[PDB]
């Protein structure tokens, strides 16, 4: 409380995004199933 | 297999990007999928639908949570009038320290936003008023969601998959979801408003803890069983009631007393636990109309085969039609989609005018906001439930079991329809402008007096039958001498007469020539977005220039140059013309509202009914002068708790006119850079190292008229929504 | 009467604009020489505003708050000069030109050169024709029961009709 | 006689040729609308003669002028009035059937031929039993309407005598 | 049970309707209309309805006028044959 | 023969009769302007 | 690829196949015309779609059609 | 029917469906659509004219 | 006034309800 935000924002907006877009990257041209 | 999407074996193919641009545009198209059947079919969407009744209760419970959390839900339930609801902190390291001193309102202390959902009243009105329920709802809500995704990831088990048979079993489904999802449902929030909203509102403290021992009414069903129901009714809150407190409460849990609560301007809450005990009691008794392997009810085929009429003018009557419904997802999708958008539109009409929510009617922001949300919400469930006929009539329609149907003759006299509706159209569009104009061009040369001003005597007459004793038309219920007003002058009638008749209020506001001629833009609007809809889906299965559309599906680009030239010849088309037509009129509609509500807030009524009369008054004194507290959202001097409706607004402008990029511009000229922008990639030095492993092509002219589309829409909403907080919360009006 | 108008004939905001605009026209001529072009055609103005308003009063029309002249168009008789008469005439010119339109398309239509006689026009046949649109609703209702008014079904359409 | 031959300017007979699916009314139905029309109107006569300048029945109050006398018909007598409305409606019940079967050419009944005859007339052998009284019963009921009109004209303005 | 003519078969009444003579149904459904007349007039119209003037039978004889004219409806369908 | 014909062409006929058009309805608002409403 | 279908109707007139760029359509042999040829659609994997044969086509509606399916190299006009 | 004969059409994906045209030629040798009509019209391609078979023309 | 514990069980809550909807979207089986 008062504390949470500050550690969630950056992982919400940065972490999650570049970590969920990588996989995406990943699945999407991954040739194969 | 082989590739991104599993469910196209041809865009899996695909080598350019377009594989994966489709490939988000066709998952949900599960006809399509390749290898799908019926059965795998309903199943997929029972999980789906799972999953979305999921998302919809975590957004709920994340709403609560963040009320509870970070509002100032206890304070606001205190002085209700003054304070400003929270919705949610604001950590945004983007932020300077004067946006931070500035977005720091309310309880402070930190940089929140002010909620203008009204969930605040809406709570408060049935009957919550610490965190410490908020957070109980919040977590029962994430409970459930998590039981909802459990029960869609167990009905997808072979074991549990339900049967085909068992989807169109529409006799039970029908019994089950009016007598249980919506009367049961009904009696059950009825018996929450008896038990908590009620005593919470006379300054009795229901809980959980304490709800199975305290009675909602001393006497407690003795009446009930008796059948002394008046005992409930006995009673009721004085006009001299504190909400929220003991001073001045009643008793009575059932009442029929009308009008609105002296001290919240809105519904009593008794009024609407009777309301709901009705509404319960009725659909309980309509769910058992159908039979269910029971012997009594109805059966609905029979019903339909038998409504043809002995003169014949209907043809074959309803015959056949139970099949398509049954047999066809998008027909009955397409019923339901109309349903909620009417329902929507009801919702936005009559919260406005009839405040269900206690102090709310003075928070004006949070009442703009509601109205255009839920009418924009209508507006799209429309078009979606008009363009899901065309694809019933693309993909679903069977000619031959259909024969001189009812659905038959309306494709059978097609012409006629969209003939009739094009001149009606034309006829409202042709007179309302040119009155516009007229009333433009004679203020224009300064002869006001000139203007043709017509008077709404029908609707005028209509608000004085409901009781509205201003026009001096002595009808109905605005009549002493007559059947109605004597009829019911006893149970509701002086309430309802109290409301209509004081002008505090927005139960029936009194109109004039400006909401004539509006009101006629509004009818125009919706008869030409009906024409482009109903032109779409009855032409769907071909017309004169494609006579065998319906072999090219319900989305194509074109048909080629040849013959003319034929583009947007498809219903998708049609669809994507009319959502044009669609956001105009819901413009106009919301335009409407805005501006009158606001010429009532200010406390000159008369600034709308005198500049309403001619377009220039439309652009000058709504658009020019309401925006000014909103432009000014951040200037060279300094910045203030608007700036973000100011960003927001420029950032919705920006996004509307990028939708003209793709909506003007078509693909060659793009496919063309783009094949100059590919030769100049493998010609560079030190990037001929890395390569796209997807050949980049120029958007396909379906999906570029979506894009556009979609960033037309987007802009709009965003910069209306914009407008409408912002100019509201600026000048408090 | 009707809904809650007061008669422009004793409504204080109509005499008030009419004052409005006869002061705003002085103030305005009071910048040129009694009997120069400007002051003259100003003076015109002033004479013609007066008999504007002075006809809106004696006409009978119905004012609103604002002071100016509304219209009342439930089929009151009282007020079809407002709205019925006005009416009629249109449908009737209109209906007029209608006719007429119809009656050359089909007496040029049964012509290999039906097309040519369209951008070019027979001015003295379009003239005969012109001059018969008096009677159109005779003509029309005459046409109408004598079934030479319609198509019948036999006529183009498309592939689900 | 208007020449012995169909009267009809304006051809309101002639539009069951263009079938129009049965929108436009079938003669039979026109015809039994038009004999409705004509009894009621004599009937009327009767009424507005007497009542006009009458004693009126014996019973409470009846004190009418015959353009207010429906409402006190209503309040003064409510038994009557509901057994005069139940009667007309089971009297139309019966019929109607027939009727709607009349707006097309179906009706299976001759127009205006009703189970009513009190006293017993086979005497006449042309065309319908006596169809010459039947074209007096129409040509009487003809001159009544205009005379229903002609009172309900008299009433706004002095129209005539 | 799709029907082309001018008269329904009788199966369209359901069970129970179907076998009952048109006299009948004709009789029945006057009584009903009877009823739910004089009942919706005595109250809220020859009396206004107040909170303590609900009375069940009224409301029975209201809803009664539906009934009656399913009952008309069906008389004429049993009386065509 | 050629001219008159010419003249007889749409335009030409168009643009004609609707300057004959708007000449007449401006004479008509020039002898009784303001005609919002019908004299008695 | 593209799918394109002829139909009886054709009165073999070779138009199709002359405005055909990319030499998917051809003439054929046949007795149910009074030219004694039809069109014929051997080779559709090079077709892309521009649908210039029916656009060359004389008869009422379209003989010849083209029905738009899924993209490969060829028929979306790649030179990459 | 004949050369020169008005014939009205029956083809539901003609252009000229349901309207009259005059019969240019007919061929005997065989052929599917062997009756060459021409209509007043011009359809969207500019053509006014047609082969048809026997069966998809009302006689008159 | 929500204290860190109520907090720390709603994140819980969530926790397990995320991977419930990992395990149906899983299941849903593209
Ligand atoms: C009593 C038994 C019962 C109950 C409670 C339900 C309930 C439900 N069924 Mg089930 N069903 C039943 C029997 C039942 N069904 C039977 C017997 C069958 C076999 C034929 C089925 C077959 C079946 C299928 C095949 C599907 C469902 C689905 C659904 C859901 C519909 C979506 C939703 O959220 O409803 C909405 C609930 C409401 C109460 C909204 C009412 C609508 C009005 C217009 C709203 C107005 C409310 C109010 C005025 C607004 C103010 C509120 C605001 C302040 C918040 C719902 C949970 C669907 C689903 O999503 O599955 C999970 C689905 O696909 N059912
Ligand atoms: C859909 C509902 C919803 C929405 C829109 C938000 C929105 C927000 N939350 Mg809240 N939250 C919710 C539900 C929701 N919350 C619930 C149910 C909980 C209880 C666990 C919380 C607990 C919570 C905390 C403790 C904090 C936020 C914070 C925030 C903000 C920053 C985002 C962040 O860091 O997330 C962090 C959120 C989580 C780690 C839990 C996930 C939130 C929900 C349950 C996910 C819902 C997903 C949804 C269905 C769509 C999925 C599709 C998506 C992947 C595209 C943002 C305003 C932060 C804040 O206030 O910053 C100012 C913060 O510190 N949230
Ligand atoms: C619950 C109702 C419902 C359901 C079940 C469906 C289901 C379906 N629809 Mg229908 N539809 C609906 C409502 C519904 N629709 C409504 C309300 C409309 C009116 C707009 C439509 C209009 C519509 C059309 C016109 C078509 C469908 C089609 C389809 C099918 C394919 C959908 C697909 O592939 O998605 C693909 C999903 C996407 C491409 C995602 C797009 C999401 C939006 C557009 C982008 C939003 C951007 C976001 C807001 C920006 C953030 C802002 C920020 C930057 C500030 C599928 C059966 C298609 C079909 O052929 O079906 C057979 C079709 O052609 N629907
Ligand atoms: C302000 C913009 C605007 C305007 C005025 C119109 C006007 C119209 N649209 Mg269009 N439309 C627009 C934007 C607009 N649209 C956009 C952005 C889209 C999305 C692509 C559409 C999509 C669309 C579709 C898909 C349909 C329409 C239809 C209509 C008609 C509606 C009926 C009507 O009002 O008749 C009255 C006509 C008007 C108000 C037009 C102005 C007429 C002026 C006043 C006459 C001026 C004459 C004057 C002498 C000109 C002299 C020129 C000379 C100086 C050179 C009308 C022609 C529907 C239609 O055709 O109905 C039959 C229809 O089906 N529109
Ligand atoms: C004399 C010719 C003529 C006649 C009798 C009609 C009659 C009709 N039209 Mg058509 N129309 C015409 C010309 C004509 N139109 C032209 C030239 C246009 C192109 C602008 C249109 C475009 C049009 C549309 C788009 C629609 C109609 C519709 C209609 C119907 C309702 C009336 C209406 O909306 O008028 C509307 C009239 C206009 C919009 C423009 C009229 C322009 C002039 C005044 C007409 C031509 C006069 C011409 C100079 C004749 C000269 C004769 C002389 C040589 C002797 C009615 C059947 C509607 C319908 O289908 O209703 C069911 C409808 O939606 N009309
Ligand atoms: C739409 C309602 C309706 C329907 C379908 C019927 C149908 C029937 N009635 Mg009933 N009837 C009705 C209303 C209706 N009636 C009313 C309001 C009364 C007066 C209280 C009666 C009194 C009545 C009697 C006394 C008798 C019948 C009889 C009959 C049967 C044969 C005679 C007939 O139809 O023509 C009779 C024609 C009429 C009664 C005229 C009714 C015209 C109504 C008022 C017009 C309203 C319909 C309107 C177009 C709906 C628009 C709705 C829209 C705005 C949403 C037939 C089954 C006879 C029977 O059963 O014999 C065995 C018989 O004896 N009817
Ligand atoms: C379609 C909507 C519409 C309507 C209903 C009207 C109607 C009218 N306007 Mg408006 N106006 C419109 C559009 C419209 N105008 C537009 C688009 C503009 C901008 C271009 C204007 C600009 C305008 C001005 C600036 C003025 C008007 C005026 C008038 C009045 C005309 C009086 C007249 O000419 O003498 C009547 C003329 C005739 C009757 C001549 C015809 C004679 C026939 C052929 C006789 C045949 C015998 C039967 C009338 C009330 C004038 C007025 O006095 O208003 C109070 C005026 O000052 N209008
Ligand atoms: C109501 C929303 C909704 C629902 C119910 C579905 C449902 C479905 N989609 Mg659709 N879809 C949606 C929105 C939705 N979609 C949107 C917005 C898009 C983009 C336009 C798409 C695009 C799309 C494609 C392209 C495809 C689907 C597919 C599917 C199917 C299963 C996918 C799945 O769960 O696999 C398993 C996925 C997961 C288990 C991932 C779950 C996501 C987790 C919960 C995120 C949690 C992260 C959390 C917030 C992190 C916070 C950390 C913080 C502390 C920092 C199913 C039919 C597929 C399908 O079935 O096609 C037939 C498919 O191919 N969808
Ligand atoms: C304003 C409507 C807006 C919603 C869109 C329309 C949806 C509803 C369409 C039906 C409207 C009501 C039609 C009344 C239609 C109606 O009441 O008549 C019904 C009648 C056909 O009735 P049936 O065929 O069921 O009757 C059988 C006959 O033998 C009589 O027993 O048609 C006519 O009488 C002639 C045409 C109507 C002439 C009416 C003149 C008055
Ligand atoms: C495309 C398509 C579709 C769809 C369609 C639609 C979408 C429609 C819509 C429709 C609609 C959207 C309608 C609406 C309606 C409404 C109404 C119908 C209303 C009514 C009302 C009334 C009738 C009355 C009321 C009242 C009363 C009660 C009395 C007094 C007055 C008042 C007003 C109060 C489908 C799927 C089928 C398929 C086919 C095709
Ligand atoms: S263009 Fe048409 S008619 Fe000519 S050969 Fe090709 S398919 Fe046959
Ligand atoms: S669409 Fe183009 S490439 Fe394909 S067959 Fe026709 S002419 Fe040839």
């Amino acid at each position: 409380a008062s504390y949470l935000p500050s550690i969630l924002v950056p992982l919400v907006g940065i972490v999650f995004p570049g970590v969920a877009m990588a996989l995406l990257f990943l699945y999407i041209e991954k040739d194969d199933i | 297999a082989t590739k991104f999407p599993k469910f196209s074996q041809a865009l899996a193919q695909d080598p350019t990007t377009r594989r994966i641009w489709f490939g988000i545009a066709t998952a949900h198209d599960f006809e399509t999928h390749d290898g799908m059947t019926e059965e795998k079919l309903y199943q997929k969407i029972f999980a789906s639908h799972f999953g979305h009744l999921a998302i919809i209760f975590l957004w709920t419970s994340g709403n609560l949570f963040h009320v509870a959390w970070q509002g100032n839900f206890e304070q606001w339930v205190l002085n209700p009038l003054k304070v400003k609801p929270i919705a949610h902190t604001i950590w945004d390291p983007h932020f300077g320290e004067p946006a931070i001193k500035a977005f720091t309102k309310g309880g402070a202390f930190y940089p929140v936003n002010i909620a203008y959902s009204g969930v605040y009243h809406w709570w408060y009105t049935i009957g919550m008023r610490t965190n410490n329920d908020l957070y109980l709802g919040s977590i029962g809500l994430i409970i459930l969601s998590g039981l909802l995704l459990f029960a869609g990831w167990l009905h997808l088990q072979p074991k549990f998959s339900p049967s085909l048979s068992w989807f169109k079993n529409n006799e039970s489904r029908l019994n089950h979801h009016l007598s249980g999802l919506f009367g049961v449902s009904s009696l059950a929030w009825t018996g929450h408003l008896v038990h908590v909203a009620i005593p919470e509102s006379r300054g009795t403290h229901i809980g959980w803890d304490n709800f199975l021992t305290t009675p909602p009414h001393p006497d407690g069903l003795a009446p009930f069983f008796s059948g002394n129901w008046n005992v409930y009714a006995q009673n009721p809150d004085t006009a001299q009631h504190i909400f929220g407190t003991s001073q001045g409460s009643g008793s009575a849990i059932l009442t029929f007393l009308g009008g609105f609560h002296p001290q919240t301007q809105s519904l009593w809450l008794t009024d609407m636990a009777h309301h709901h005990l009705a509404i319960a009691v009725i659909f309980i008794i309509a769910g058992h109309m159908y039979r269910t392997n029971f012997g009594i009810g109805h059966n609905m085929k029979e019903i339909l085969d038998a409504h043809r009429p002995p003169g014949g003018r209907l043809g074959a009557g309803h015959r056949g039609l139970f099949d398509t419904i049954t047999n066809s997802l998008h027909m009955q999708l397409g019923l339901a989609l109309a349903s909620l958008g009417v329902i929507t539109s009801l919702t936005a009409q009559h919260m406005y005018a009839i405040s269900p929510y206690a102090f709310m009617a003075k928070d004006f922001t949070t009442q703009a906001a509601l109205y255009t949300h839920h009418q924009y919400i209508a507006g799209f469930l429309m078009v979606g439930a008009f363009a899901h006929g065309a694809i019933f009539f693309v993909r679903d329609y069977d000619p031959e079991a259909n024969k001189n149907n009812v659905l038959a003759r309306m494709l059978e006299h097609k012409e006629a329809i969209i003939s009739h509706l094009s001149w009606v159209s034309l006829f409202l569009g042709f007179h309302t402008l040119g009155l516009y104009i007229h009333n433009d061009t004679v203020v224009a040369f300064g002869q006001p007096e000139k203007q043709i001003l017509v008077e709404p005597v029908f609707a005028q007459f209509i608000q004085a039958a409901s009781g509205k004793a201003l026009y001096g038309f002595d009808t109905l219920l605005s009549s002493s001498e007559s059947p109605a007003t004597v009829a019911g002058s006893a149970i509701w009638l002086p309430g309802w007469l109290e409301a209509i008749n004081s002008e505090k209020n927005d139960l029936f506001l009194t109109i004039g020539p400006g909401d004539f001629l509006v009101h006629h833009a509004i009818a125009l609007g919706l008869h030409t977005t009906t024409l482009i809809l109903v032109k779409g889906a009855l032409d769907a299965r071909g017309s004169k220039l494609m006579p065998d559309k319906k072999d090219f599906g319900y989305s194509f680009p074109c048909d080629g140059p040849g013959r003319g030239g034929t583009c947007d010849i498809s219903a998708w088309d049609a669809f994507y013309l009319s959502m044009f037509w669609m956001l105009n009129t819901i413009g106009w509609v919301t335009f409407y509202w805005h501006w009158k509500h606001v010429t009532i807030w200010q406390g000159n009524p008369a600034q709308f009914n005198e500049s309403s009369n001619y377009l220039m008054g439309w652009l000058r004194d709504y658009l020019w002068l309401n925006s000014s507290p909103l432009i000014n959202g951040y200037n060279p001097y300094g910045m203030n708790s608007l700036s973000v409706w100011a960003w927001m607004f420029l950032f919705g402008h920006l996004v509307w006119a990028t939708g003209f990029m793709f909506l003007i511009s078509w693909r060659g000229y793009w496919q063309e850079l783009i094949e100059t922008l590919v030769w100049a990639h493998e010609r560079t030095p030190l990037a001929n190292l890395i390569s796209w492993k997807d050949k980049p092509v120029a958007l396909s002219i379906v999906q570029a008229r979506l894009v556009g589309l979609a960033h037309f829409t987007v802009g709009y909403i965003l910069t209306y929504a914009a407008f409408v907080i912002a100019s509201t919360a600026g000048k408090f009006g | 009467d009707v809904a809650g108008l007061i008669p422009c004939n004793e409504s204080p905001v109509f005499t008030k604009r009419l004052n409005a605009s006869v002061v705003k026209l002085e103030n305005r001529v009071k910048k040129y020489e009694a009997g120069s072009p400007p002051a003259l055609a100003l003076e015109q103005q002033i004479e013609r505003t007066k008999q504007r308003f002075d006809r809106y009063s004696k006409s009978g029309l119905l004012c609103g708050k604002d002071g100016l002249p509304h219209l009342i168009t439930d089929g009151r008789w009282s007020h079809s000069i407002e709205f019925v008469i006005p009416g009629l005439m249109f449908l009737y010119i209109t209906g007029w030109i209608g006719w007429v339109g119809r009656k050359y398309i089909r007496t040029v239509g049964g012509d290999t050169n039906a097309t040519e006689k369209e951008i070019i026009i027979d001015v003295p046949l379009a003239l005969k024709i012109m001059s018969t649109g008096f009677i159109w609703p005779i003509s029309a209702w005459q046409e109408y029961i004598s079934g030479t008014l319609l198509a019948d079904v036999s006529e183009i359409t498309v592939s689900p009709r | 006689e208007t020449g012995n031959e169909p009267w009809d300017p304006m051809g309101f007979s002639q539009m069951y040729k263009v079938n129009s699916l049965g929108i436009n009314p079938h003669p039979q139905w026109l015809q039994e609308s038009e004999i409705k029309h004509g009894r009621t109107a004599m009937l009327a006569f009767v009424g507005t003669l007497v009542i006009h300048a009458g004693i009126h029945i014996p019973g409470l109050d009846y004190t009418t002028d015959w353009y207010n006398s429906f409402p006190e018909f209503a309040a003064k007598n409510p038994l009557g009035l509901a057994q005069v409305m139940a009667g007309l409606t089971i009297w139309e019940g019966h019929y109607g059937t027939e009727a709607g079967l009349m707006w097309t050419g179906e009706g299976t009944r001759n127009p205006g031929e009703l189970g009513f005859d009190p006293l017993n007339l086979m005497k006449g052998k042309s065309e319908a039993d006596v169809n010459t009284m039947k074209l007096k019963e129409i040509k009487n009921g003809r001159l009544a309407m205009i005379a229903m009109a002609g009172f309900a004209s008299e009433h706004f303005i002095p129209g005539s005598v | 049970t799709y029907w082309e003519g001018k008269a329904p078969p009788s199966k369209v009444l359901g069970p129970v309707v179907s076998q009952i003579p048109s006299p009948a149904l004709g009789v029945i459904s006057l009584i009903c209309l009877g009823v739910g007349t004089y009942s919706v007039h005595e109250s809220n119209i020859f009396h206004t309805l107040t909170a303590d003037t609900i009375n069940p039978g009224y409301i029975i004889g209201s809803l009664l006028t539906p009934v009656a004219w399913g009952t008309h409806v069906a008389s004429w369908i049993q009386k065509q044959n | 023969e050629n001219f008159l014909k010419y003249l007889s062409t749409a335009p030409v006929l168009l643009a004609a009769w609707m300057t004959f058009t708007a000449g007449f309805i401006i004479e008509a608002n020039r002898f009784y302007p303001d005609a919002l409403t019908f004299p008695a | 690829s593209h799918a394109v279908k002829i139909y009886d109707t054709c009165i073999g007139c070779t138009q199709c196949v002359r405005a055909c760029p990319t030499d998917v359509l051809e003439m054929v042999p046949w007795d149910g015309c009074k030219a004694g040829q039809i069109a014929s659609a051997p080779r559709t994997e090079d077709c892309v779609g521009c649908k210039r044969c029916e656009s060359a086509c004389p008869t009422d509606f379209l003989s010849v059609r083209v029905y738009l399916g899924g993209e490969t190299t060829r028929s979306m006009g790649l030179a990459y | 029917m004949d050369k020169g004969s008005k014939v009205r059409n029956l083809r539901k994906e003609s252009y000229w469906f349901n309207e009259i045209g005059t019969v240019v030629t007919i061929d005997k040798s065989g052929i599917k659509y062997p009756a060459l009509v021409r209509f007043t019209k011009v359809n969207y391609s500019g053509t006014n004219s047609t082969n048809f078979s026997l069966d998809e023309l009302q006689e008159v | 006034m929500v204290t860190d514990t109520q907090v720390f069980i709603a994140l819980v809550l969530a926790l397990i309800s995320a991977l419930l909807a990992i395990r149906l979207g899983t299941k849903l089986y593209v």
